Order: C-alpha cells, then structure tokens, then sequence
C-alpha cells in the first residue's frame, strides 16, 4: 500500500483543493466529520482510498493533504467551513502578508521565511506513511504565491524526498476569469523553474473551463465556485485509479509511464464528457460511442487547442460508470476512421482503457447533472504548444518594453533569470515542433 | 489585517480628509460618535482597515491631523464628525507656513515632525499587519506641499517597505491662493516622483471645470470642489473597505497599476456627476472615459492609457458591465497601449455611495498626465527666469540651486512620458 | 495670536493714530473707557481683535500702540482728549524739544536722548503677546521725528526682533497741505535708512488725498482732521482682514506674499472706493460693479501717478460690507475687457479678492457717507516710480546748490550721507525700470 | 516750555523793546499790573513763551533791560508797562557809550557785561526748555550796537546750540543821530554775519519814506518810526505766540528760511499802511518794506507770510498761488515751493485784518551797499579813526569789517545769478 500527499499553494490550490476533498468524500462515503461506516476496519486497513486519507484510534479518515497560503484569507474559509473538522489544524499553513502577484516576492522575499515550515509540516505527514508514492500540487500560474512559492517548493521536494514522483495541477491564466498583468511573468517563471522538478502536469486554462460554464451549463457569469466544481470532476476522474480498486495508472509512476515519454514534453490533454446542466430536468443520457466522439470535440478540452493540427503521443481513455469493454471497442473503431488521429510514427497507435464502475458523484445542490456513464481522456499531444505560444507572446511584448520588471528586480532577482526562463521556453516550443511537424 | 493609517496635512489636506471620513463613515453606518448603526455586515468586514476598535463597540478613525496654524484644526473638530476623531492625534503648531513651502519643509515644520511621527509610531504598533500609508494634501501651499513631503520622507526611512499613497491636489490660477503656488508644487512633484508609490492627482483647474462647465455653478466655492473629491476618494478605495471578488490590497495595486517606478500618477474619474433618472451601464461607462470626467486636466486623447482600472458599484447586470467594457476597448483601442496585454480591469461592488443608484471610479495611468505637468512647469519658469519671488524662500534658508533641481526633474519626468507615448 | 503693535511717530503718525483708534473702537463696539460689552471673555480671549487690543481684568480693551513724539503738544491732545482712558500713560511717549524738520534731529541729537525709553515700552508689549506677528509704523516723510526717528526706531527694532516684518504707513509730502521746504531732504533721507528693515510701505501722498476730500468731498479747504479720517479708512481696510473673523476673508500677510516680488519692491498702491458725500449718497446707490470699476480711475488713488503708463505685478481687492462673489467676478470680467490692466510678463494676470462681511463705518460727524459696501484695491504697480522721481528732482534742484544743507552737517551728518541716499533712490528707480522689461 | 530770553540794549534798543512788550501784552490781555484781563483762551496757551509765572497768576515779561547811561531805563520805567518789567532785569551802567562802538564792546560795555550774564543766566535756568534769545538793539553806535555784539558773542559761548535772534535796526542819514554811524554799523553787520541765527534789518531809512511819503508825515519822530517797529515785531512773532495751524519755533524758521549760514538777513514787510487781494499785492511791494530794497532789483530765495484776522483760507492759498505765478521771475527755481503761509485767527489791535511778510531776498545787498558806501566815504579819508583807535582798535579791525561785508553782499549777487537745469 502506497500513500499520494497534496499540497495545496495559494488561492487557486486551496480553493481547488477544498473542491476536491469535498467530492473524495462524497465518492468514498466519509462524513464531514470524518467518520465512515463503509470502513470495517477501525484506526487502520490496507483499502484503496487508504492512500489519499489516513485513520485514528477514534475511526476519522484525514485528507493526506496541505494547504499553505501567504495570508490566512482563504485558508480561512477553510477552517470555518462545512469540512472543518475534517482537516488537522497543523494540515492548514498561513502567512501574514501575500506576495502580491509578485513572483519574485512569493519565491525569493516571503518564500524563503516559510520554506522550511512548509517542509516540516509534509514531513510531518511523510512519516505517518508506509511507501509513500509522491505529492499532488495544485497551484495557479498567475498568483504570486502559486507561481513563486510553488517552484522553490518543487525544487525543495526533488532534494528531501528524491525518489518520489511529484504530479502537477495547474491553472492556466484567461483574462476572462480574475487575471492581472503581471500575470505572464509568472507563468514563464514558475514554469521555466518548475520544469524539471514536475514529472507530470495537467494545464486546466480558465478560459476553458469557463467556456463549458457557459455553454452547457448556462451560467452567464460563471464564479471561482462553478468553475472548481466543474475542475475537481476532472481531478477526480485523474485520481480515481489511486483511490479506488484498479489495473491502470495505480501509482503516480504510470502516469509518467503511459503519458509521457518525452520529459519536458510532460503536459498532457484532458479532455472531459458529458457535462450536462442539472437545470434540465429530462436529458437522454449519451452512449459510449458519443461520449467516447466527443473527447475529440475541441469544445470540450480543459486548453483550447486544435488537437487535429498536431500529433499525439499517448492517449488514455478513463470511463465511470456504466461502461463494457464491448462497446469501447466498437467506438474506438469508429472514431479512428471518423476523425483526425496522427500519431507520432515512433509511438503505437493505440489507446489505453480503463473502467471503474462506480459512476460520477456530484456534490449535491451542484451544477452538474448525474450521469451513468462518463469519460475523460488523457492524450499528450503537439497541439498543446499553442497555449504555450499565446503566453510567451504576451511575455514577449510586455519585456521588450521592460515593463514592470522593477518589481520582480526590487524583490531580490536578477533581471537575467527573465532571460534564461523565456529562453527556456523558446526551446520548449521547439521541442514540440520537431516532435509534431515534417516537412 | 491590511490596515492603512491615514495622515492629513494642512488646511486642504484636512478639508478634503475630513469630508472623506464624513462620507466613509457614512457608507459604513458609524455615526459621529463612533457607534455603528447600520443594518449589513459588509459595513464591518473590512471595517477593521480604516478604523481602530475602541472598548465599546466604538470606531476610531486610524487617522492623523497635521497642520503648522491652529485654525483648520479647530474648524474640524467642531465640524459634523469632529467628534470621532482621536483626540490624541491632532498635532499642530502656532505659527502657521504662510503657503511657503520652505517654511513647512525646512524650518517650522521641521520643530514639529517629531511630534508628528510619534503618533505615527503609535498608530502603527497597534496594527496586525501594517499595509500601507495614505495622505491627503495640497501641493501649492507649505504645510501641506512642504511638511507633506517632509513626512513621507520621514515615514519612508522608518518603513522602508510598506506601501505611500497620497492623494495630491495640484494647484490652478482658477482657484488660486497666492502666486507662489507653481514654486511650491514643483519642488513637491519632486519629492513625490521619488518617495511615494501611488499619487492621485487631483487637479483644481479640473474640479473648478466640472463645477462651472458641467454642474452649471457660476460661483464655485471649496465645498463644490470637495464634494468631487470625496465621492472620487470613495470610489477609490472601494475595494479595500467592501468585500468582493477582488482580494487585493494596495501593493498588489501598485504592481498591476505602475509599469515603470517614477510613472506612478494616476488620472482619477468618477461618474455620473453629482439624481431622479436613473444612469444606464452604457452611460456610466461612456461618460467614465469622456474627458470631461477627468479629476485631472488632460485630454487621454493626447496620449495612450498605460493601465486602467475601472470600479462599479451598484447592484447591476455585471454581464452588461463587462459588455459595454469591451465595446470603449474595441472603440478606442489608438489610446491604449498594445505591448501590455489586457490592461484594462474591472471590479464591481454591490454596496452604491449614499445618494447614487450606481456609479463608476476610474482610475488610469496614462502619458497624457505630462499635460499637468506641462503647465506646472510653464508657470514655474515664467516667473524663475526672472527669479520672482525667490527671496521668500531663499530667507528660508534655501538656495536657487534646488529649485534648478525640481524643475529639472519635473522635466525628464514629462520626458519619459513621452517616450512611452510613441511606443 | 497674530499681535499687532502699531508704533505712531511724530505729530502726522501721532493724529493718524487717534483718527484710526478712534474708529477701530468704532468699528468693535469699543467705548471710550475701553469698555466692550459684546466681549464675554473677561481679561482676555484670543479673539480676532485681540490682534489690536490687550485687555485687563476689569475688562478694559487697551490698543498695542506706543505713541512717541519728540515735543507734547500734539500727544498732549490725545493725553486730554475723548479717548484718553483708552490707553496707558507709559503708552504716550514725549520729549521736550523736537527736530525741527531736520533729519540729523530726529535721528541723532535729540533722537537718542529718548529712544532707549521708547525701546523699552515697546518691550513690555511686546512681552504681552503670545506670538507677536509684527509693527505696524505710522510716521512722515518730511518731519525731522517722523523721518529721522523712524529710521533710528527702525534699525533698532532690526536689531531687537531680527526679520519680524515691519509695515509701514508714509506720508509723502505735497505742497498744497503743509510742506516746509527741507522735506525732500528728510524724505530721500528715510527713505534710503528705513528701505532695507521695511518689508511693506503704503504711502499716502498728501496731494492725492486733498485733492479727493475737494472733488468727492466737497471741501473748500481740507484740514489734517479731514486728511485722517479718509487716511484712516484705508488703514482700516488694511487692516480689517487681521481684526476681523469671516468665511472668505484673506489674511494680510497673504496679499503681502503677491504684492512682493523683490525685496526692493515693497510700495504697494492704495485706491478707495466709494469717497462720497451724504448729499451725493442720498441718491446714488453704489453696486460692486461700480466701486470696483472706480478702483482703476487715476484721481481716486493715495499717490499721484499714471498707472495706465505703466504695468502691473499684483492687484488685491479687500472687499468689506454687502458683498458677495458673483458679483464681484462679474465685475472684474467687465473691467478686465473695457480698461488696459497691462501686467508684467513673469506673473499671472489674475486679481486676489478677500471680503470682509463687517460693513463700513464712519466717525460721527465725518464728511462721508454711510455705505453698504466699499472697496480698497493694493495694487504693485511700476506706475509708483513717479513719485519717487517727482521727489528725487526736488531734492537734486536743491542739493546741487547746497541749500540748507548746513542745517544737516551742523548736528553731525556729512555730505556723503546725502549722496549715499540719493544713489540709493537712484537704483531703486532703475529698478522699477527694469521689472517692467520683458523677459528674454 | 519754548521759552525765549528777551534782551533790549541802548537807547534804540530799549524804546523798540518797550513797545514790543506794550503791544504783545495787549493782545495776549495782561494789563500793566501783570494781571490776566482778557477774555480768550488762546491768549494764555503760549504765555510761557515770552512771560514767567508769579504767585498769583501774575504775568512778568522775561526780559532783560540793558544800557550804559541810566537816562533811559529811567524813561522805561516810567512808560506804561513799566512796573510790568522784573526790577533786577534792569541792568544800568552810568558812564555811557558816546555812540561810540568800540566803547560799547571792548571798553565801557566790557565792564558791565558779567552784570547781565548773570541774569540771563538766571532768567535760563528758570525755562523748562529754552528756545534761544532774541536782542532789539541798534547798529546806530554805543551801547546796543557795540556791547549788544559783545552779548551776542558771549551768551553764544555758553549756549552754542541755542537760537540767536536780533531785531537790528540800520542807521539811515533822513533820521541821522551822528556822523560816525557808518562806522558803527559796518563793524555791527561784521559781527551778526558771523554770531546770529535770523536777524531781521528794520531800517531806519525805510521807516522814514513810509511815515513821510505813504503816512504823509511831515515832522516824523522816532514815536512814529517805532510804531512801524512795533507792528512788524508784533506780527513775526505771531505764531511763536498763538496756537496756530503751524507748530513751529525759532530753530524750524530758521531751518526753512536761512539756506546758507550767513544769508541770514530777513527783509520785513506790514500791510495795510481791504481784501485778501489788495493785502497780499501790497505786501510784496517796495513800499511796504521796513528795509530800502526793491524786491525786484533782486530774488527771493525763501519767503514766509502771515496772515491775522478773519479771512477765508482758501482765498489765502489761491491768492498767495497767483502772486507767485505772476512774479515766477522774482523767485529762484532751485528752492521749490519756497513760499509759506500761515493763517492767525486774532488780528492786531485796531485791524480788522493785517499781513506780515518775512523774505530771505538778494535784493536787501542794497541795504549793504548803502552802509559800504558811507562807510568808505569816511574811511578812505580816515575821518574820525582816534575816536576808536583811542579805545584800542586798529584800521586792521575796520578794513575786515568792510572787506566782510563786500563778500556778503557778493555771495547775495552769487546767488541771485545762480542757475538751475
Ligand atoms: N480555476 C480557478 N482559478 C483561480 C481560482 N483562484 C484564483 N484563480 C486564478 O489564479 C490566478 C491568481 O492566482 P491566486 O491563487 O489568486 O494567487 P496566490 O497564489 O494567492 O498569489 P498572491 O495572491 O499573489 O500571493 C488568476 O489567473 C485567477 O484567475 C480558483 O478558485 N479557481
Ligand atoms: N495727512 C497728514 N499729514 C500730516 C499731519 N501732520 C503733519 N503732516 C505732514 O507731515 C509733514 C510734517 O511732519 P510732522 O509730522 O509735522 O513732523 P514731526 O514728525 O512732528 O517732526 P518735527 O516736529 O520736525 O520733529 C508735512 O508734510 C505735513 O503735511 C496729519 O495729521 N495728517
Ligand atoms: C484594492 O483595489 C484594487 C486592487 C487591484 C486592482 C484594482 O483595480 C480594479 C483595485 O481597485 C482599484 C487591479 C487593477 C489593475 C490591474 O491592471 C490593470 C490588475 O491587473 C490588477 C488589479 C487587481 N486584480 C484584478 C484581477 O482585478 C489587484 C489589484
Ligand atoms: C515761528 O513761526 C514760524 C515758524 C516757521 C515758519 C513760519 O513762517 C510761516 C513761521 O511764522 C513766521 C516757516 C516759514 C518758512 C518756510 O518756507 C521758507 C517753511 O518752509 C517753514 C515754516 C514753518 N512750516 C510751515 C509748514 O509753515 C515752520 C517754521
Ligand atoms: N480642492 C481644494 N483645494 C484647496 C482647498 N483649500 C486649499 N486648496 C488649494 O490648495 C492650495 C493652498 O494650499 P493650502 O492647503 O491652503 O495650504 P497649507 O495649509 O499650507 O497646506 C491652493 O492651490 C488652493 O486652491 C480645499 O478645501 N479644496
Ligand atoms: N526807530 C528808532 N531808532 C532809534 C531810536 N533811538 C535811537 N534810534 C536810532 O539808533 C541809532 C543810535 O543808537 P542809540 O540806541 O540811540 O544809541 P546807543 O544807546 O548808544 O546804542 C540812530 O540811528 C538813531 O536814529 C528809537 O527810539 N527808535
Ligand atoms: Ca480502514
Ligand atoms: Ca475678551
Ligand atoms: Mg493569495
Ligand atoms: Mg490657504
Ligand atoms: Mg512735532
Ligand atoms: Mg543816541
């Protein structure tokens, strides 16, 4: 039995991370207060959520799970809400004053006092587990905390626990949803210097998720709280193998196993059907083979992208619910010859499967209608590039200008690692063009 | 907890002060004596960043008074609020600054700056989390123009790191004092262009227009122009007293607002001026970019908008706000800067100013403010080429060599502006 | 605080002294014995004129005034007059013998025998105030006190209040009044000691005021009782911003900033307005507009000069009685079309404007009328220069052949003291010249 | 307190100084008992200045009789007025003078001038401030010419400072006393150029042509001479002796009319001998000069005017305007406004309004002229010398007095050509 901690950074990742946590407990049956009758065994046991929720003497299941934030602002909502009870007070970490969009602020100036807190606190929770697997670590781009406390605790976590898998849920900046200006630098920064200290990253863009709000929710002006209940069914249906009795993706290893075999090249796609508004009453619900068509819809991609203009790599489909093999391989035979699948020709042109038949939970009073049958589908693609182009764009026009470097420079940093990280980037692009393209 | 300790200095710095407490204290149901009265808790959630908790569920405005003459002092703490201020923080001294501002800067003020700073000092230990600084002051007269900058200098050496905001009222011959005025605002410009991190300009010349062109008053008085003012400073710091979506602070402001260190002033706007007929979202934002909205006498179209932020308040379609937002972009994109990707924000707050349905504040950051500076720096030079006037302050103890200083500063400060505005 | 003591030197700062006593009591509802029944504050107060009056336990109100002359005669009048309660006798000062329309008198030889003494009754009340702003002198050009002890008096106040600011009321002198015929001589000659411990002088040319009491006045002959309460009118407008308390009143000390752009340049302009009879006023009904234009007529003016030959560098109005702003900037719209208010380049166009609510008062049995609302213009204007020039002639006519000039060096002066002063009034003629060239 | 020390001397001297007092004490209302009988107060305010104060609200005149023959004093005493005069004030030698000056100021008068300092000393120490001294006497020989000089010369070394005033009257041959009176008064005017602050020159010549020609006077007598004198002296000392619109004494006159120190030589006038334009006409005419000297064979360098009775100040002042207007010519340019004007309320006994006139003109170097012509006449020949030579002086002593007063008269024409631009 092997354990996965989360590490919640910033607004964006506590808030995400509540989201989520409120749905782990819906799925396994554990009480707000901890309890859970499903488990037979009291203060222990080797069962398969046994790897995100740890058990006391008095039969309370806890998240594996830290939350830490520069300011007690948001974490706060967290000690006050409906899962109180559930967290340990040491689980929630924060700060006096934020770092105020301000990577350098968040990596450099506040991050070096917390720092080593933060460890303790994982430390912490590292020793009550057996074989441990590696961290979770959700964390906006933009904010100054997710994008600069993140990567120095990311480089921190290669050095004390080495040979751990480290998995990454980030959330791509859309001025469509709260972003500032400041908020490319960021992203460039946290990626270039995360890069190498993160085996596997999945990019949710606000823009998105925002979209599908909209459209097949109807919400004409979606808030932080759609927009995360709508992210953590996609987290869910990412970790679900870890949680539940499985074949495939049981441990953080196989995700850098079936989805990326290029390292850099470590952000795979997901895709996610059906999202259905719980506002209609009556909806026939889809088939296999429709669910399956509309993964290939780029309407329903957590990043906004082309995925026919590009290659893939590795494809995953993950089903819940009512689902026999039978008729995935009848859509899958069907969606080769309907649509546009390239695959990189030193890459099988194949799909791992996987089945849990336990279906879509939905946080009751929520949006999301109840399905009896869902998929998500993790594909490594090409495509995927294009978000990285639009941001370095904006990163482009802004520093030519040397526009609001005086910040980051005041904080402690050297003008240079601008540079460097851009730089980074341009080869992170490059990397996907002699990937995907031929002449 | 991000709270702001508030100094006003001087005879329209605390004029202006005092209409603004009048006007907070308002929105946020205390009374004059401090007792709250009102019937939402978004009154008290932010409540603790402006006001002090006395035993008694009683408010005190984290607010400090400074002046060189006793007058002004005395007509506040008889006036409508006077009563709620902390007896402990009037500082003021006798001999007045006879709108010198060496006389603020160097010599009386100087035997008073101490006093000052202790309550300062006091005010500040008594704060969770110390965010910032702001003050309200004039630039054209001494206590205000010179003591004014003498404190933020003094206040920046012993707090290094917070944030300096002022509101900064720049003098007009419309509305004028003395014929001094450009020499006690150009040496404060400069003080200012160095030590603080955020500056509303406030431009008499403009308040008198609004009053005399738009608001149709023949005869306007200090209590007219006030008025804008107040309802702008409300506007302003809207944000930081009422919650919403918007957890920011003035530092997280100063990062997104000020792309460069020394262009750190701010156009400031309110609509609709001050109704029976109600406002539509398509015109508080048409009239919220109009020039003749501007606290600030400068036509944007003159030069282009560095950053912009835009607050609602008022319980409105926020869909129909974020329409008519993009429309103005999309209509005057020539005015804004391509190299900063959507540098245009937005927040909106439910709770409206008393009086008003629903209202906008505009705050831009934008190459056409040299215009202001432009003209300060015109009247300065007619009258330093010939030395006018020069003896009131070089009996001070100054020297031309630092007027030669300010006014040459203030002039790359115009140029820099203008190498951003062919861009 | 703010205090004002007001110094009277000689015979015609002596008589301006009592009309202007006599009506700021007047004006404060101040009676003879000192009296002030409106006043709640017994033995004290800070009060706006508290600025001109002490006061005493029994709630006696007591001018900040030394009266000093070199000869009794003239203060033995007020020692007796209707106000004679008013002040202290350590307030009135007096000599036995005076200087003769000499200078070197009043300055040196009998001057010193008495200006210890005068020194130290200014002392003792200046020792009364809580933040003494300044002296106020009232003195003649053309008398050996009023322009040799002036000088003496002011240089020693330099030396005992350092830069505390010194105004000065001047009376230049005009033939017609009551000139002998040295006074050119005593008035280069203060005018070169005093210049530089004088931060402000407003001279009150004798020929101008007679000369208005006949036309607007109706006076076949005036006298120096006639002078005075026109002279003191002035004074009263002057000083009416330090005595009194209101909304849109402008200190003095502000005006003073606009109406001194050298230190050199410090002789500001008066003009009044409305200087009409009873007979006269019984008809006309005198509007803001009216006044105000009347400011800018050449007769209605205390010194004789051509503004219009000139250009401006400041222009006050002191507004006092019904009177309210529109008025007055539609006024000041009219005249800044119809008449040529010539300014100097290097200072802005615009005119400062106080307003004091307390209407004007008249002595009882004066010769002018009871108006709703006056006007006092100060005006800095290189227009001045001429008097300067028409009284530098008459002391070079004279000079050039050494007349009288025995009188002078007999009590001790030289000759070079003569030129030195002449030179002085020479640079300072060139330097109303050059402020009005334009600038490069 | 601006008391003045009255001092007659000689025959001339005394008879001009008891009319003076004779006349000022009917005007100020003090009878000849020294009593206040008057019914004015404006004639007690300046009292002080010409009287003390005895028990008893009686009024003494301050003055000081001087002679060196006791025929006259004796006359004095016996005059109206003559009780009047303080009893030790009266200080008679017995020798006499012989109208020979150097008897009165080197020998005789030497001999009795410790006498009167004592007094003026003591009449001085009574005076709150003293003003100066003003001496009636005579240039015509003896006592007042020669010993009147010595007093001036020796009262000035004990109060410099002080004001020296004389009422000089000029010998004339029409009312001739001796032959040798040339002499004497030359050596007079060469002691008054050099030891007086404002001398007034009654001239005998003058007063005689007025009693003959204009009073048509046939037999005139010295009563009648003296009674002009009077008038004159009652009218210069009139805002010295009432509380005028003018606050003014002996030492400002002077600053005002004496613009070089030794042109201190006034030029008296009286009118009438009735407008306010016919008065001030008459005044600057030739006939009412109490000196022969046309106004108008010279120029005046200042010129004072009083005028007593009831009359209109403006009328005064346009009057006074016109005149000068009219005689632009007769006035130097380089002393502006030269011209000064006071009005009395009271006018003199017997008028109902009179004029006096106080000019500082070149012309009076006619006067001088006069003197320097009979002067030379005798001193050429050397005619009557041993009258002083016998005393102790030598011709050295006559020539400085002449060539003193060639130059006195010479500066006067200096001036009267004197320029301005
Ligand atoms: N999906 C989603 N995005 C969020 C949420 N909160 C913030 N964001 C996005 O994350 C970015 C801002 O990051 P924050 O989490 O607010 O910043 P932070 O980590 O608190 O950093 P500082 O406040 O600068 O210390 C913007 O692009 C927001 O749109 C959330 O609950 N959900
Ligand atoms: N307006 C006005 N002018 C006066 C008055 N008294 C005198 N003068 C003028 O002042 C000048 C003379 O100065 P005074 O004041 O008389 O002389 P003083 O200061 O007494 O000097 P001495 O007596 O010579 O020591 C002349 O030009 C007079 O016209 C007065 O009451 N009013
Ligand atoms: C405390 O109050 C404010 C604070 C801030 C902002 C602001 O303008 C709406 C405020 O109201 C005046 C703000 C504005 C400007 C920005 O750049 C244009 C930005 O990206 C960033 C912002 C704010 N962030 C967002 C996404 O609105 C944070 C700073
Ligand atoms: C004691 O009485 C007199 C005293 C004075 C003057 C005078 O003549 C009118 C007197 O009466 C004889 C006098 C005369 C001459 C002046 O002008 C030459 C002058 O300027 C000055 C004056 C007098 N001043 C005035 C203004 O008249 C002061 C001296
Ligand atoms: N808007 C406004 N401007 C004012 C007010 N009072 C003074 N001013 C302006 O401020 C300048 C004078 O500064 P002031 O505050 O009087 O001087 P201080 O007391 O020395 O700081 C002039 O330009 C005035 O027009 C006021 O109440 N409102
Ligand atoms: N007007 C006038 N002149 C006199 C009188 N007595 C003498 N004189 C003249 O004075 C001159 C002689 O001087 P006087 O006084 O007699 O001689 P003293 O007594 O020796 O000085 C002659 O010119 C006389 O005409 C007099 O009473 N009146
Ligand atoms: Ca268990
Ligand atoms: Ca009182
Ligand atoms: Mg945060
Ligand atoms: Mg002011
Ligand atoms: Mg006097
Ligand atoms: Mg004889």
């Amino acid at each position: 039995m092997r354990e996965c901690i989360s590490i919640h950074v910033g607004q964006a990742g506590v808030q995400i991370g509540n989201a989520c946590w409120e749905l782990y407990c819906l799925e396994h049956g554990i009480q707000p207060d901890g309890q859970m009758p499903s488990d037979k065994t009291i203060g222990g046991g080797d069962d398969s959520f046994n790897t995100f929720f740890s058990e006391t003497g008095a039969g309370k299941h806890v998240p594996r799970a830290v939350f830490v934030d520069l300011e007690p602002t948001v974490i706060d909502e967290v000690r006050t809400g409906t899962y109180r009870q559930l967290f340990h007070p040491e689980q929630l970490i924060t700060g006096k004053e934020d770092a105020a969009n301000n990577y350098a602020r968040g990596h450099y100036t506040i991050g070096k006092e917390i720092i080593d807190l933060v460890l303790d606190r994982i430390r912490k929770l590292a020793d009550q587990c057996t074989g441990l697997q590696g961290f979770l670590v959700f964390h906006s781009f933009g904010g100054g905390t997710g994008s600069g406390f993140t990567s120095l605790l990311m480089e921190r976590l290669s050095v004390d626990y080495g040979k751990k898998s480290k998995l990454e849920f980030s959330i791509y900046p859309a001025p469509q949803v709260s972003t500032a200006v400041v908020e490319p630098y960021n992203s460039i920064l946290t990626t270039h210097t995360t890069l190498e200290h993160s085996d596997c990253a999945f990019m949710v863009d606000n823009e998105a998720i925002y979209d599908i709000c909209r459209r097949n929710l109807d919400i004409e002006r979606p808030t932080y709280t759609n927009l995360n209940r709508l992210i953590s069914q996609i987290v869910s249906s990412i970790t679900a193998s870890l949680r539940f009795d499985g074949a495939l993706n049981v441990d953080l290893t196989e995700f850098q196993t079936n989805l990326v075999p290029y390292p850099r090249i470590h952000f795979p796609l997901a895709t996610y059907a059906p999202v259905i508004s719980a506002e209609k009453a009556y909806h026939e619900q889809l088939s296999v083979a429709e669910i399956t068509n509309a993964c290939f819809e780029p309407a329903n991609q957590m990043v906004k992208c082309d995925p026919r203009h590009g290659k893939y790599m590795a494809c995953c489909l993950l089903y819940r619910g009512d689902v026999v093999p039978k008729d995935v391989n009848a859509a899958i035979a069907t969606i080769k010859t309907k649509r546009s699948i390239q695959f990189v020709d030193w890459c099988p042109t194949g799909f791992k499967v996987g089945i849990n038949y336990q279906p879509p939970t939905v946080v009751p009073g929520g949006d999301l209608a109840k399905v009896q049958r869902a998929v998500c589908m993790l594909s490594n693609t090409t495509a995927i590039a294009e978000a990285w182009a639009r941001l370095d764009h904006k990163f482009d026009l802004m520093y030519a200008k040397r526009a609001f470097v005086h910040w980051y420079v005041g904080e402690g940093m050297e003008e240079g690692e601008f540079s460097e990280a851009r730089e980074d980037m341009a080869a992170l692009e490059k990397d996907y063009e002699e990937v995907g393209v031929d002449s | 907890m991000r709270e702001i300790v508030h100094i006003q200095a001087g005879q329209c710095g605390n004029q202006i002060g005092a209409k603004f407490w009048e006007v907070i204290s308002d929105e946020h149901g205390i009374d004059p004596t401090g007792s709250y009265h009102g019937d939402s808790d978004l009154q008290l959630e932010r409540i603790n960043v402006y006001y002090n908790e006395a035993t008694g569920n009683k408010y005190v405005p984290r607010a400090i008074l400074v002046d060189l003459e006793p007058g002004t002092m005395d007509s506040v703490r008889s006036g409508p609020f006077g009563q709620i201020f902390r007896p402990d923080n009037f500082v003021f001294g006798q001999s007045g600054a006879g709108n010198n501002w060496a006389k603020g800067h160097y010599t009386e003020g100087a035997e008073l700056v101490d006093s000052v700073l202790d309550v300062v000092r006091k005010e500040s230990e008594s704060c969770d989390c110390l965010q910032g600084f702001q003050l309200t002051h004039s630039l054209g007269g001494g206590t205000g123009s010179g003591m004014g900058t003498l404190l933020i200098s003094k206040i920046r050496e012993e707090y290094p790191d917070r944030i300096m905001n002022t509101f900064s009222v720049m003098p007009s011959p419309k509305v004028s004092d003395t014929v001094v005025e450009p020499y006690n605002a150009t040496l404060s410009v400069h003080q200012l262009v160095e030590n603080t991190d955020e500056t509303y300009c406030i431009d008499n010349e403009a308040l008198y227009d609004i009053c005399f062109r738009t608001l149709k008053l023949t005869t306007p008085t200090y209590g007219d122009l006030n008025h804008l003012v107040s309802a702008t400073m409300s506007g302003v710091t809207t944000c930081l007293r009422f919650p919403g979506q918007l957890n920011a602070d003035l530092r997280k402001l100063a990062v997104n607002m000020v792309p460069f260190p020394r262009l750190h002033f701010f156009m400031p706007g309110f609509a609709p001026l001050t109704q029976y007929r109600a406002l539509t979202v398509p015109e508080l934002t048409q009239q919220m970019f109009d020039s003749k909205n501007m606290m600030a006498a400068c036509d944007p179209r003159h030069g282009r908008y560095l950053t912009v932020a835009a607050i609602f308040r008022g319980r409105m379609s926020m869909k129909e706000v974020d329409e008519q937002m993009l429309n103005v972009q999309n209509k005057n994109s020539s005015y804004f800067v391509e190299w900063i990707p959507n540098n245009v924000k937005t927040a909106v707050c439910d709770i409206p100013p008393r009086g008003l349905k629903m209202s906008a504040t505009f705050i831009g950051n934008s190459t056409a403010i040299q215009e202001l500076f432009k003209r300060i720096s015109e009247q300065f030079t007619a009258m330093f080429r010939r030395k006018a006037f020069l003896h009131w302050y070089t009996g001070e103890g100054m020297d031309e060599m630092e007027f030669t200083e300010a006014e040459s500063n203030m002039n790359d400060l115009v140029s820099e502006y203008q190498q951003y505005q062919d861009a």
